[PDB]
This record gives structure tokens, sequence and C-alpha cells, in this order.
RNA sequence: AAGAAGCGAACGAGGGGAAGUGAAACAUCUCAGUACCCUUAGGAAAAGACAUCAAAUGAGAUUCCCCAAGUAGCGGCGAGCGAACGGGGAGAAGCCGAUUAAUGCUAAUGUAGAAGAACAGCGUGGGAAAGCUGACCGUAGUAGGUGAUAGUCCUGUAUUCGAAACAUUAGCGUUAACAUAUUAAGUAGGGCGGGACACGAGAAAUCCUGUCUGAAGAUGGGGGGACCAUCCUCCAAGGCUAAAUACUCCUGACUGACCGAUAGUGAACCAGUACCGUGAGGGAAAGGCGAAAAGAACCCCUGUGAGGGGAGUGAAAUAGAACCUGAAACCGUGUGCGUACAAGCAGUAGGAGCCUCAAUUUAUUGGGGUGACUGCGUACCUUUUGUAUAAUGGGUCAGCGACUUAUAUUCUGUAGCAAGGUUAACCGUUUAGGGGAGCCGUAGGGAAACCGAGUCUUAAUAGGGCGUAG
């Protein structure tokens, strides 16, 4: 039987949480001695996917 | 609930079976799916594929003066494929159990609610003569009507296959479009105490 | 129970169909509602998931986190609303499972506070949280 | 299901062919023709439907304006004396008035006249 | 002496094996082990009995179907590729001769066939089956025909049935050909290069092998996804094995919300023909009088021509053989009106006159045809900022010609059930009934373990994040 495929690299990034997505930030994985530790603190953890991008991740990964 | 016989006896039989109200649109769509289940589906055409020959450019694609063709049997030509050309199909659909039976329940209460449906005792013609059926029948003053009756005599199924607006059915083998075909219906007791098991 | 001529399935169930390229009048003749040309109102054109216009799309911008767990794959949570499929007073896992609220090969089963339970039951091999325990000793059962 | 379209395509073609009868040339024979024939007739007709009000009131006024010259008097101050006199009589009754009937339109001018 | 050869559908097994394409370029990758080439079977083939999985209370060969699951994984971690364990079914079988070919009996089949019910009158009509009236048969009533529509006119149908001869299928018996291991070493394992595994060298198990090597042999060996220990499991290096599965050049019966002559096979017709091509190869067009030829004796014009007019036939001959119907483009003839001093998308809104039908107690209205004269008025499509555009497209007509199908998924409506809903494959004397495997919903948090109306982060019980009718 024929199915949609998920995006396979589309969902070892984004995960299902209740009301939407969650997501880890960008720009944490190298270059990081510049970077004030503001940023060291609030790049770390789970963002939400953002609304305008959600209709994106929904197609991209139809079944979670 | 409270019905009579044709001769006067009294048989009691459930208002879920036989008192449900009428839901049109639901056994509308039993109706339209046991119909669509009639269908074969056996049918084709040929695509611009499938079309014999075909396989050379007609002509060069510029200088010719012609619109361009990439095919002699191509959707636009005599004689060409067809484009969206059929294949074979299957119309059945799926019926929910629940929605089956509640189309059955709703059909039987409304025979009964205008007075198409017609308990008997019993229905057994002892001879395999059409004849004696016709008697029986317009006795009963049914000549058009479907019987239905648990376990079909062998020799009841003879006299009723030549008479023509007249079927013999097995409480197991009705469908809604039988029981909504006829212009009466015959239910022998059994049969009404097996659709009452049943629905 | 009416005629065959006669049924009808009921306002709102059956829309008709669209038919693109049929004239004028049917608001969808000529372009069929794709607009004019460019790669959208083509043939064989899609919305190709992930694609940005060659901006490197969302899930790449972004990193892959976590790893999966087979165990996760064999725990299946049971709601205390759900009990009311079983069969007996004993609650274990091979009793959901011929209950059918956790599936055949589920290895491990959770009873959490959901709904309310109706009947003293055993729980046996589960592991249940604080509140589903003080709830099922409340409705008198026990924990073993 | 096959539907072949020959029984359709014809009466639809026979009726654009009936509405161009009378046009001249492929306009009453040939389908293509005739089809825009019709269109433009009809786009014709509602712009003219508009336009007949104009022209028979400009028809009522050149009326009205020799019939009061005939009477010593021109349209802009008879008109200007009618309103004055508050005779509601439309322009379409007083252009048939000045032409079959010379002595009402000379009251007429009499009563705009006496009004001025 | 016995065999073989060659040909011919699809399906099988095996030896070789692309590229277009996708990745919005492209090389890994995809396409795809596909197309194609080559070899060779059988009614199937292959596989098949554990040196297999599992880790559960363990199960117990192979094949196929539904789930598991677009999950776990793989992957320029891109485009994509994509399991297994296990659950539910179909089918079941294990052996060491589950071989092949004859012949001979017994049974059954097939290859021709036979019988096979019941309707008349009246009117219309060319013709009756249709109409009106009244009968009959029915284990036979929606069959095909017959001069219009027939259960009773014909062929049929229901039902009951025949075989001298030959084939086929089984069971039995017998023959003659081949086969009948006795537990497995150049083997398992290893180095190097490749290939196959969903798995692209990867931490890479397992399988295959071109090259180079090379055991233990039951106090032993293989596997359990690097590897080691323990535990479980199973004994490779001998062979075989039905069914459930794949297919259709064909035979029979039956079917169709399949086509109906530009459709449906390319091909309804003397079609793989004519025709085109050196060739491989490409590849048409083209059906219909009538119920019955009753296919028009004879006469006349004409060249013993063609063609026609009579006569005749026929219900009908503008049904006359190029023959049913007989549209349009296109081209004639006739009648009415207009038109030879007037400038253009040819109409439109008005409007005189004429012509013609009707009324009307008699030139007035109404209908139809024409349109002197006045106003206004630069086609259509496409494409554009914008087109009378001197931008595109169309000589015209007829016929055909473009948003589908399958599956997955999301939202909406509607219907049924409702904290539940629903089964799939299958079985079924088949739209039913059974089948609960599975799926969705009912809880979330966290990478996860784990906990759970909470959970995560944290030293924090603070703060904060995410959470708190299908
Ligand atoms: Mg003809």
């Amino acid at each position: 039987k024929v199915k949609m495929k998920t995006k396979s690299g589309a969902a070892k990034r984004f995960k299902r949480t209740a009301n939407g997505f969650k997501r880890k930030q960008a720009f944490k994985s190298h270059i990081l001695t510049k970077k004030s530790s503001k940023r060291i603190r609030q790049l770390r953890g789970l963002k939400m996917v953002d609304k305008s991008d959600e209709a994106a991740v929904r197609r991209m990964c139809p079944y979670i | 609930m409270d019905l009579k016989t044709v001769t006067g006896a009294a048989v009691e039989l459930s208002d879920t079976a036989f008192g449900r109200e009428f839901n049109e649109a639901l056994v509308h769509q039993v109706v339209t799916a046991y119909l669509a289940g009639g269908r074969q589906g056996t049918r084709a055409q040929k695509t611009r594929a499938e079309v014999s020959g075909g396989g050379i450019k007609p002509w060069r694609q510029k200088g010719t003066g012609r619109a361009r063709a990439g095919s002699i049997r191509s959707p636009i030509w005599r004689g060409g494929g067809r484009a969206f050309a059929a294949k074979p199909q299957d119309w059945s659909q799926k019926v929910n159990r629940k929605m089956y039976r509640g189309a059955m329940q709703c059909i039987l209460a409304e025979l009964i609610r205008q007075e198409r449906l017609i308990l008997v005792e019993e229905l057994t013609i002892s001879a395999p003569k059409t004849k004696e059926l016709i008697a029986k029948l317009s006795e009963l003053n049914a000549p058009r009507a479907l019987i239905i009756t648990k376990e079909v005599d062998e020799n009841l199924y003879l006299a009723a296959r030549n008479i023509p607006h007249v079927n013999v059915l097995d409480t197991s083998e009705v469908d809604p479009v039988s029981l909504i075909a006829f212009d009466k219906v015959i239910m022998s007791v059994e049969a009404a105490k097996q659709f009452e098991e049943a629905l | 129970g009416l005629r065959l001529n006669e049924l009808s399935p009921g306002v709102g169930a059956k829309k008709t169909a669209q038919r693109r390229g049929r004239g004028i009048g049917s608001g969808l003749g000529k372009t069929g509602g794709r607009g004019v040309k460019g790669q959208k109102s083509r043939s064989g054109s899609s919305i190709r998931a992930g694609f940005e216009g060659g901006q490197t799309p969302l899930y790449r911008r972004l990193p892959k986190f976590g790893f999966t767990s087979k165990m996760a794959m064999t725990t299946a949570e049971v709601r205390l609303s759900e009990l009311n499929k079983v069969e007996g007073d004993v609650i274990s896992v091979a009793t959901l499972k011929t209950a059918n609220i956790i599936r055949h090969d589920m290895k491990r089963a959770r009873i959490i506070l959901s709904g309310d339970v109706t009947k003293a039951y055993t729980f046996q091999g589960v592991k249940v949280t604080k509140g589903a325990k003080q709830a099922i000793e409340a409705a008198g059962g026990s924990i073993e | 299901a096959r539907v072949k379209r020959g029984v359709q395509a014809n009466r639809r073609h026979k009726k654009i062919l009936k509405r161009a009868k009378g046009y001249y040339g492929a306009r009453s024979r040939v389908y293509r023709v005739a089809v825009q024939a019709v269109t433009k007739a009809g786009q014709y007709a509602y712009r003219d439907r508009r336009n007949k009000k104009r022209t028979f009131r400009r028809l009522w006024i050149a009326r009205i304006n020799a019939g009061a010259r005939l009477n010593g008097l021109s349209y802009s101050r008879f008109i200007n004396g009618m309103k004055k006199a508050n005779i509601t009589i439309d322009r379409r009754v007083l252009a048939d008035i000045a032409m079959h009937d010379a002595a009402t339109f000379g009251a007429l001018v009499e009563k705009a006249k006496a009004e001025l």
C-alpha cells in the first residue's frame, strides 16, 4: 500500500507537544567563546515552532 | 409492536427492531451503498502509452509549418490514447455494521407503518407448482410480494421461481433493496423473530 | 421503507465536485483557479515539502536532538476510565492485553489518574501513580 | 458512460445562428463569426437602451424650442416660465403638444410668458 | 540403439545490466537490479524442515495476505530509501523413492445428440408481437428472432436425458528407466578487493566470493548486530518434499451504471492489407436498400454510353443500389423587398416606404419579410502597465480534443454509534453473519531513564518552559 512518507530529517528536528511542536535552537554547535553567557544561556533548551512554520511542519511530519 | 397475522393471531415484535423511527438519510446511504456493490466495475480504455504504435515523432519539431507533435497516438489526435483512460474500479463501500443494522430496522418499521408488511404463521407449498403459490398469494392479497421465511423450502422456491414480481428469500439473504423494491413483504412469524434477534 | 424512487441523502450530505476549465460561468474556466503562467500553473507542479525557494529550510536550520528509546515502545499508559473493559477483578498486563487496552506486544503498563474507577480491582504487576493509587483504594481495590 | 456531444452542440449552435438571422455574409452563416456578432449586438443594444432615453429627450427639447420660438420665446426661457408657473408637463408631452396641437402650445407659451 | 535440435503467450529461476529522470545544478545517491540482452524450466517455478528466531508463560520448515509501520533505521542525515520482532489469517508435512515413463482394469468426465407446456376472437394496420375482450401453461415470465413490443408462432428455456470410438482425471495393479547420502575440509573462520543485506564503512554484526590463506571436528562447533563473559538456542560443509502464491497464447460457461464505426483492437469491411521504407520497421481508409429483391419486364430521349422520364414493384423509390436517417460548411434556382452621389468591425436604437398573411364593416391595427434616412459604434482570443492595434492564434463546417484514477493524509459537511468508535486480511450456501489482530480517541512532561495532572530544567520545594468528544 502507498502511504505518505515522513520527512525523516524533519522528524529528527521536530517533536510533538500538546498544542504545537518543540525544537532546539540554532547557533549553539560551535563558535562559542565569543558568545555572551546570556546568549549561551538563552539559546539552550526548547523553543516552540512558530505559528507561521507549523503548517510546513505538519506537511513534513504527517504522522506525528 | 403488537401486530396480527392474516388469520388473526397476535404477535409481539420488539420496538427496537420493528418500531425504530425512520431515518431517510441513513436508509439512503445504505441502499445506495448496496446498489454500488452491484457494480462489476470491469472496463478500460487505452492511454497514449497503450495504443498501438506511436513511438516516433511524426515530423521534425521546427520548419514544417505544422503544430508540433510528439506521437501519432496523442490524446489530441483521432485514434490517439485517452487522456485519463479508465481502468477497472472497485465500487463497493464500507457501510458500518450498526448503520446497516439501523437501516434494516428503519426499513422494517417503515414497512409496518405503511402496511406493506404481512405476518403469516407459515407459508408452505406442498408441491413445486406455480399455480399453488399464485392461489396462496391471491388469497393473501399480495400478488407482488417478497416472501421472507426462515429455511426457504426447496419446492416453495420452485413454485416462486416463475412468478414475475414475486421473490422468496430466507432471512439471512434479505437485503434493504429487496425489502424496499417489492410491493408487499410476506414475513413468517419465525422470520420476524429472527429479525428481532439479528437487529 | 419508502420507494427506491424517493430516498434522499439529506441536506448537506452531498456536495457537487469542482470541474476546472468548463467555461466562464462556472468560475473555474480557462486557467482553472491556477492563476497565470508560473511553475505552480504547470501540470506536474507541486508544493515541495520543506522547500523555501532555496533559502535553507527550517528543519535544516535547526539541529537534530534526542535519541529514540526502545523501552518506551513497549510501555503502555492505562487510564482509570479504560478499566471498564476488563473481565474480572485482577488487573495485570495479560488482563489489559485481553481487554485490548494495551497492545499485545507491550511489556509494561502504567496506570495513571485520568478517569475514575467504578469497582475494586487488584493491580498486580503494573506501575500505579500517586493519584491513581489513592483513587484505586478509594474505590476499594489494592495494589500488589 | 461515453457522452457524445453531437445533439447538444447542434442545438447550441442553432440558437446562436438563429439570433444571427439577417446579418451579412459569414455573420449569419458560420458560428465563429455569428457568435461574435450576436454578443456585439447585445452590447450595442444594452448601450442603446441608455442612449435612447438621451436621444428622445434631445428630440423633445428640439421640438419644444421650435414651438416656443414660433410664439416668441426660447426654450431656456419657456422652461423657466413653466417651472415658475408650477406646470409639471414633461418634455415628451410638451413636444407632442407642440407638434400636434399648436393652439394649446400657444396657450402654454402665454402662461410661461406671463410668468416672466 | 535411445534421445536432442526448432517454434510459441504471460508467469519462474538464473548470467549480464543502462540512461533519460529526481536531488529544483551535479559527482555520492536516485532512477533500479528497472528497461533491455542472454540462458533455461514447469504447470507453476523458487523456497522449505532449523548450525532459524526469541528472550515471553518461549516458539517451532517454506510460501502468500492483513497489521506491526512510513515505525526502527539508513541517507551529500540531502533527494530519497525503508525493515524486523511479533500479532491475525490462507495453507499445512515432513522425509531418505514425496521420481519418470508405459501398459491393464474400475469409476467419473469431456468430445455429436433427444424429448421438451400453453391463444383465440374483434378493430386498426403494408404487416400485429401492440389495442379491446376473454382463455391457457408455468420446476418453463424480462432469451434471440418472426413485416411494429410474443410465457402460449419459431428457435429456445425449466426438467429429464443418450456414446460405437477416442481423450482426460482419479483409484488400483504391474512393468522398465533412473535414484537410493549416512552425517560431510580446502569446509567454517581469517587478510585484501567487491557484492547482498532497509543498513551508502559505519562502532557494523550476518550472508556471497575474485585473490591469498585456513580450523576445531561433540571434552567440539554456529548464532544471539562491534567485542568479551555468562546464559539460551541450534548442529553447516548430502539430497528431497504437496498446499496456500504468480500468470493467460488458449478452451467452456457466465457477466458488465464497458464502446458502438473519428468510439471500441491498428483491424466490425478480403488489415498487419493498401501504401511508405534497402531494411529493421512504420502503417491507414473503408459498416447500414428493403420485412422480403419483390433489385425496376416493357416504352421513350441518348452514342446499344452515361443519365433520366414513364410503366411496374413495394407501406414507402428525394427507400433505386454511392440506396436508413440525411445536419453544417459550401454551391444553385425561384419569390418579396433593398441597392448604381455614396466612405470604415457591417451591428444597434430609432424610422419612411413597399410586399404579404389575418382580423376589422374595411387601408386602421396585429404578425411576418425588407430597410430609404438619422444617432451611436475600431472583431474575438491570448498576452500585457497598456492592444482597433500594424502583437499572438484561427480559411470554414462537422466530429473528437485538456484537472483524472489509486492510495495516503488533513480540514469541512452529513449519517450512525458515542467515552468510546471501528474492524483488516480472511471465512462465509458471499453486500449478510462471523473475524478485535490492529488503528484512532481517552494525558502530559522530558533527549532519555523516569514520573504523571503534572513534568522538565535547577542546589532550589524559587523562577521559568511545556501541560492541566471522539
Ligand atoms: Mg439516404
